[PDB]
């Protein structure tokens, strides 16, 4: 196909994602879930990755790893140590909040996924992290797992197949870097949620010591309509190697902001005229877009018009997918003020382990204010820049990565607005 | 009939502060042994 | 035998499997910049200073945690390595007070040695530095948390060696502060040994503190004698 | 914003504080939760647990929380050092949080705070003289596609005006609870003008199964 986008409804996995039927276990039966489970259960664990590794499924997280690969990498004989799947849900990136609402509308998807993922590998149980502010997801998402329980889907003998399965829930307390896979199994062990060096990757040793797999929640609440409608179905949407459909949350200055699923090929310009009603002033009233958040670098609208929103042509516009987030800004935006909260957001969510991040986030957190403030000199803009070098790369996770992006972004995009602006506070103040 | 004009998640109003931690205690009957890592602690 | 071969820069050595970037580095002659890893202490790598460049892999590996593989030449002192140390000393020296001539620790300080044969020769850090208020932990540690660099030997050696647990870091980010969280008297049997495993003057000998300075000290090996350890 | 504690008449280590039976039983429901020997896992719920029999953390909790889980303190102290859910000091019945990180920010949160200053008199991480609100400010809370945005205790309000926020905190001062969601035409999720897609019911179970499953 050339002309992506517009996805028809029957096609969309997520129904009932507005809310508009029962959450509970009669609405999610209705709707075409836990059918067949037994036989995805019988059919091995061989079978269910191959039938991922036909979807051509990546990794919805924000890094966009290939998921049977992943998942494969479990295949393995047990070694007299439990093995583990582990659902990330902490949710703390600014723009996206997709897993929330699957969280609290389709909760039985999600455990379906877990059930599938943990048989996918032999996995013993399941935890699922949620964030410590989502209360009311988290009691929706106890109540879906305990009608799971007592209607015997999970359990002793899951679904009807003599391999048992327990689902867990596991609340967080409230920090953004718990969202990082190896600070999360940190902080299920009741330590602080200070990420691990890789190797030893979590496969090998995760938590407990035990080998464990972390993945995304509508990676895994995928999984069940993968299995179920086939690999060929689900790698039909998109160009090759960005196959699927994603959940765009839409917001900023639009009119409409919201969360809706998509093809994954979707223009930018074509997803914001038609499911979110367009920039407030006109599409020519925008002046930048934030692709998947905080993790991603900025765009202006000379290149938002004919982009793509997938991970290979967001990378070739020197940005990156991410979670899948647009955040909006028109012509009525202090962006430099935008990047300043940005990078105190960054300042105020850092685990501080390792140093470069540590020192080098509340260095650019300065610089950023004295931006703002516009009492800075030219030549400090390129030494933020290698700034920016010195963090990229030399950090134990990668959100020094991702709080170096947006600033590399913003000077590469918008530098004659920064000279402009100190160049005006040396002509007034001086 | 086909219904799509109503909030149908209108449970949440009635959860209080022990919501959570009551279900789980709840649930935890239906939950396997769990494995043994063979000591008491690893200061044991 | 199952020693695996690896090359540094460019010359071959034979190390057992799981001998890390560091050892192989060691083995062949070359000290590598550290500042957290200890050979008697448990593996932390949060202080970045030992990144090496592994030749055909544009990512920096941390030598004291990473283990070798067959075939890998390290890069000891190519380009890259050399930008990744300077950049890591930067971030280093941003935050440390200009304490050096009230310092215990000047003449044998590892930031010192390690800023002037590995770092850069002047500053950009053109911001206010942080500020964190001192403890106390005893009559045997003059404590000072303005010069910690949070390289986090205080709470391994208490955790690992010692045996106390009592030491912790409390905070998150630039507030970070590696303190007890109370009025605690960190007082063990091996206490003052954390003096000498702190690569900076944070922690500093009470009794000794302001008397005398290494470089006009004699040094004259001697027998303990308190004990019948020896 | 503090990370040492001083030893005050009304938080000391010789603070009563003990958990009732229906904690204890809650407390040993999440010990069995965990596989043996990690207790030590247990130690984020469980202290939560003691703020929800509190509010707020004095230093009791903690070493309670260690003598139970046979942990160092110290450790416990690292953990509610970490977070920013634990509520070291005691704060408000009701606590206010407004979130203003970038996508908040842009659908103007400020409005909401100058009219939290402009109602209650507070600044910033001050206290009602009948300890009744607690304002602070916040991160991104993942209801960006609702902005702006605050939430109180554990519950969420969304899409609100300054007009909408001094109603909520005159109900609030009649001790009646709202209702946790957003206060605009939508009702989760959804644009405002209309529904863009999931209009179609539903197909239930059954549709286009691959072969042979
Ligand atoms: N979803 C969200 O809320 C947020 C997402 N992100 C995104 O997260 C990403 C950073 O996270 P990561 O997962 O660490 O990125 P990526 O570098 O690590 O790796 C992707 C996945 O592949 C696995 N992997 C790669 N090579 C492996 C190997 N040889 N053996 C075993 N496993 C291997 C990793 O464990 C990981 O799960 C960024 O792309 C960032 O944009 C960032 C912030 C928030
Ligand atoms: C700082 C940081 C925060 C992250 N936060 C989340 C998160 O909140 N939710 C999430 O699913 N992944 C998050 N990730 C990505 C995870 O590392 C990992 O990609 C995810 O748990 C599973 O990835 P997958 O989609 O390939 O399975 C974060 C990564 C980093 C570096
Ligand atoms: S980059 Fe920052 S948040 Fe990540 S491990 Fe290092 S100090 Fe922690
Ligand atoms: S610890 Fe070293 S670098 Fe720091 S003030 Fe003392 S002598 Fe100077
Ligand atoms: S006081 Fe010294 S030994 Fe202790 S953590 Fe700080 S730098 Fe390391
Ligand atoms: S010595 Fe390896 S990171 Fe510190
Ligand atoms: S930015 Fe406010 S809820 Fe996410
Ligand atoms: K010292």
């Amino acid at each position: 196909k050339t002309s992506f986008g517009s996805l028809k409804d029957e096609d969309r996995i997520f129904t009932n994602l507005y809310g508009r039927h029962d959450w509970r276990l009669k609405g999610a039966q209705s709707r075409g879930d836990w059918y067949k489970t037994k036989e995805i259960l019988l059919k091995g664990p061989d079978w269910i990755l191959g039938e991922v590794k036909t979807s051509g499924l990546r990794g919805r997280g924000g890094a966009g790893f290939p998921t049977g690969l992943k998942w494969s990498f479990m295949n393995k004989p047990s070694d007299g140590r439990p093995k583990y799947l582990v659902v990330n849900a902490d949710e703390g990136e600014p723009g996206t909040c997709k897993d929330r609402e699957i969280i609290r509308h389709d909760p039985h998807k999600l455990v379906e996924g877990c059930l599938v993922g943990g048989r996918a590998m032999g996995a013993r149980a399941a935890y699922i992290y949620i964030r410590g502010e989502f209360y009311n997801e988290a009691s929706n998402l106890q109540v879906a797992i305990r009608e799971a329980y007592e209607a015997g889907l999970i359990g002793k003998n899951a679904c009807g197949s003599g391999y048992d399965f327990d689902v867990f829930v596991v609340r967080g307390a409230g920090a953004y870097i718990c969202g990082e896979e190896t600070a999360l199994i940190e902080s299920i062990e009741g330590k602080q949620g200070k990420p691990r060096l890789k190797p030893p990757f979590p496969a090998d040793v995760g938590v407990f010591g035990c080998p464990t797999t972390v993945a995304n929640v509508e990676t895994v609440a995928v999984s069940p309509t993968i299995c179920r409608r086939g690999g060929a179905w689900f790698a039909s949407f998109g160009r090759e190697r960005n196959s699927g459909t994603k959940l765009f949350n839409i917001s900023g200055h639009v009119n409409n902001p919201c969360t809706v699923e998509e093809e994954m090929s979707v223009p930018l310009k074509e997803l914001i005229e038609k499911h979110a009603g367009g920039v407030t002033g006109g599409w020519d009233n925008l002046l930048a877009v934030i692709p998947g958040g905080s993790s991603t670098p900025l765009i202006p609208k000379s290149v938002c018009e004919t982009v793509l929103m997938d991970f290979d042509a967001l990378i070739q516009a020197q940005t990156g997918l991410g979670t899948a987030a647009v955040i909006v800004m028109d012509r009525s935006t202090d962006i430099v003020k935008a990047i300043a909260r940005l990078i105190e957001f960054y300042k105020h969510e850092s685990c501080g382990q390792c140093t470069p991040c540590r020192e080098g986030v509340d260095w650019m957190n300065k610089v950023m204010a004295r931006f703002v403030r516009g009492d800075a000199r030219p030549a400090e803009i390129d030494s933020l820049w290698e700034i920016s070098k010195q963090i990229e790369g030399h950090t134990i996770c990668a959100l020094g990565d991702g709080a170096a992006w947006p600033v590399q972004g913003l000077i590469r995009h918008f530098r004659p607005e920064l000279e402009e602006r100190m160049q005006r506070f040396a002509q007034q103040h001086q | 009939p086909f219904d799509n004009t109503t909030y149908k998640n209108l449970q949440h109003h009635d959860y209080s502060t022990y919501t959570f931690l009551d279900l789980n205690l709840d649930l935890s009957k239906f939950r396997m042994p769990q494995p043994s890592s063979g000591r008491e602690s690893p200061r044991h | 035998s199952n020693l695996i071969e690896v090359f540094v820069d460019g010359q071959s050595v034979m190390v057992e499997p799981g001998t890390t970037v560091l050892q192989a580095c060691e083995k062949v002659g070359m000290q590598i910049p550290r500042f957290c890893y200890h050979e008697r202490l448990s593996v932390a790598g949060n202080c970045r200073m030992c990144l090496v460049e592994i030749e055909k892999a544009p990512k920096v590996v941390a030598a004291c945690a990473m283990p070798v593989m067959k075939g890998w030449n390290i890069l000891t002192n190519s380009e890259k390595t050399k930008k990744a140390r300077e950049g890591v000393m930067e971030f280093l020296l941003a935050n440390h007070p200009l304490d050096c001539p009230i310092c215990d620790q000047g003449g044998e300080c590892d930031l010192q040695d390690q800023s002037m044969m590995f770092g850069s020769d002047r500053s950009r850090f053109l911001e206010g530095k942080r500020a964190v208020e001192d403890k106390n932990i005893g009559p045997l540690v003059k404590t000072i948390m303005t010069r910690c660099i949070q390289c986090t030997r205080c709470i391994r050696f208490a955790s690992e060696i010692a045996g106390v647990d009592d030491l912790g870091t409390t905070g998150r980010g630039n507030d970070m502060q590696v303190g007890t969280y109370i009025e605690k008297m960190f007082m063990s049997e091996l206490s003052g040994n954390i003096i000498d495993i702190c690569p900076v003057g944070a922690l500093t000998s009470k009794p000794y503190a302001f008397t005398a300075r290494p470089w006009e000290t004699r040094k004259t090996e001697s027998i303990d004698v308190m004990d019948a350890v020896g | 914003a503090l990370f040492v504690h001083r030893d005050t008449p009304k938080n000391n280590p010789e603070t009563p504080f003990d958990f009732t039976p229906e904690n204890y039983k809650r407390i040993e429901a999440i010990v069995k939760n965990y596989p043996e020997g990690h207790k030590a896992a247990a130690v984020l719920p469980v202290l939560d647990l003691a703020q929800r029999q509190n509010g707020w953390l004095p230093i009791s909790a903690m070493n309670k929380v260690a003598e139970i889980l046979q942990v160092p303190p110290m450790r416990v102290y690292e953990v509610a050092t970490f977070y920013t859910m634990y509520n070291r000091k005691p704060v408000g019945k009701y606590h206010i949080q407004v979130c203003t990180t970038t996508p908040c920010m842009l659908r103007n949160s400020d409005s909401i705070l100058e009219a939290i200053q402009k109602k209650l008199g507070i600044k910033v991480g001050e206290t009602t003289p009948d300890k009744l609100f607690t304002l602070i400010e916040v991160e991104c809370l993942g209801a960006c596609v609702n902005a702006p945005m605050v939430q109180i205790n554990d519950n969420y309000y969304e899409d609100l005006t300054p007009k909408d926020i001094e109603e909520i905190i005159d109900e609030l001062k009649a001790g009646k609870i709202p209702k946790p969601g957003p206060r605009s035409g939508r009702f989760s999720c959804e644009p405002a003008g209309g529904l863009t897609s999931l209009t179609e019911p539903p197909k239930g179970p059954g549709f286009g199964v691959q072969a042979g499953l």
